[PDB]
């Protein structure tokens, strides 16, 4: 699984 | 009917669980690296030192065109993060436009849960806007440099192609995983018409969802909840991620629709696979899911509809048996809706930056069966859609 920029 | 950007067609490889990547070269002489296509970020970065999962990496000391920016950069994502050193160098996309540009590059020197074993990619290409680039928006994103330095139109489009069954690393390597058309729209990649939704703000590729249906049944929530805090299109995220309240309502409705069969809670939480005897996956008991998106015309919306062939992600069995297995690729989010790869696999997606809009059309490579197909349909008379946007 990938979960790429913070939130 | 006709596809006019053949050199870029089929230039991607990968799968939803590990990302889709395009071949690129950096430096002089050219160093070839596989780069993940990420519309959810804005930094161009490449592994620049050995790592257990990297077969190759960027060696700055061997590029005569390398320029050191003498500045560190740190980028954390929803999952994964890396630390790097900034610089610029010449970059090319072999199966892309025939131009070379000088772009910012973050040479990754440390990382955590970022690179994936057997993914075959060694870098990331953040295609979103400067507003979310690190350290700040003064660091020009790759696509911006590309458009500023060439005549490439300010648009790109993505056809992510899921196989519908699992692929090991060697199969991923030998198979076509899709297309990234830089500078245009290739008409052989979709069927039907392209419907466009406005990009709400140029930071992430943010859109507004105005209605959600599960097998035609309205989830019936305040539409603000669907974009609670934001809704983005992200090629670098596997799942369709939904705000906590929307996720709970959606799961309740998907469980009620597929209730002829019962699955462990672990399945609905996206943690455990479910398997069926070869060829017997009961597609028809799972519902289609429709997301309605704000249209470009006032009071008009359109919908994109995906099938369980998109939201049930193929995974290899524990014993690599002949069963067909999957994980539920819909999960909760604390940072808004994320239209990830499992949504994008149903459609040809046009990131029309020049006209600040995103186009959707049924993909010529979406997985389906003989009874149902993914769909993009419109228009629907929809009111006060901007009320759906969260501020």
């Amino acid at each position: 699984e990938v979960n790429x920029a913070e939130f | 009917r006709r596809g006019s950007f053949v050199e870029m067609v089929d230039n991607l490889r990968g799968k939803s669980g590990q990302g889709y990547y395009v071949e690129m070269t950096v430096g002089s002489p050219p160093q070839t690296l596989n780069i993940l296509v990420d519309t959810g970020s804005s930094n161009f970065a490449v592994g620049a030192a050995p790592h257990p999962f990297l077969h190759r990496y960027y060696q700055r000391q061997l590029s005569s065109t390398y320029r050191d920016l003498r500045k560190g950069v740190y980028v954390p994502y929803t999952q994964g993060k890396w630390e790097g050193e900034l610089g610029t160098d010449l970059v090319s996309i072999p199966h892309g436009p025939n131009v070379t540009v000088r772009a910012n590059i973050a040479a990754i020197t440390e990382s955590d849960k970022f690179f994936i074993n057997g993914s075959n990619w060694e870098g990331i290409l953040g295609l979103a806007y400067a507003e979310i680039a690190r350290p700040d928006d003064s660091l020009e994103p790759f696509f911006d440099s590309l458009v500023k330095q060439t005549h490439v139109p300010n648009l790109f489009s993505l056809q992510l192609c899921g196989a519908g069954f699992p692929l090991n690393q060697s199969e991923v390597l030998a198979s076509v995983g899709g297309s990234m058309i830089i500078g245009g729209i290739d008409h052989s990649l979709y069927t039907g018409s392209l419907w466009y939704t406005p990009i709400r703000r140029e930071w992430y590729y943010e859109v507004i969802i105005v209605r959600v249906e599960i097998n035609g049944q309205d989830l019936k929530m305040d539409c603000k909840e669907y974009n609670y805090d934001k809704s983005i299109v992200d090629s670098g995220t596997t799942n369709l991620r939904l705000p906590k309240k929307v996720f709970e309502a959606a799961v309740k409705s998907i469980k009620a629709a597929s209730s002829t069969e019962k699955f462990p809670d672990g399945f609905w939480l996206g943690e455990q696979l479910v398997c069926w005897q070869a060829g017997t996956t009961p597609w028809n008991i799972f519902p289609v899911i429709s997301l309605y998106l704000m249209g470009e015309v006032t009071n008009q919306s359109f919908r994109i509809t995906i099938l369980p062939q998109q939201y049930l992600r193929p995974v290899e069995d524990v014993a690599t048996s002949q069963d067909d297995c999957y994980k539920f690729a819909i999960s909760q989010s604390s940072t808004g809706t994320v239209m990830g790869a499992v949504i994008m696999e149903g459609f040809y997606v046009v990131f029309d930056r020049a006209r600040k809009r995103i186009g959707f059309a049924v993909s010529a490579c979406h997985v389906h069966d003989e009874f149902r197909t993914a769909a993009v349909e419109g228009p629907f008379v929809t009111l006060d859609m901007e009320d759906c946007g969260y501020n």
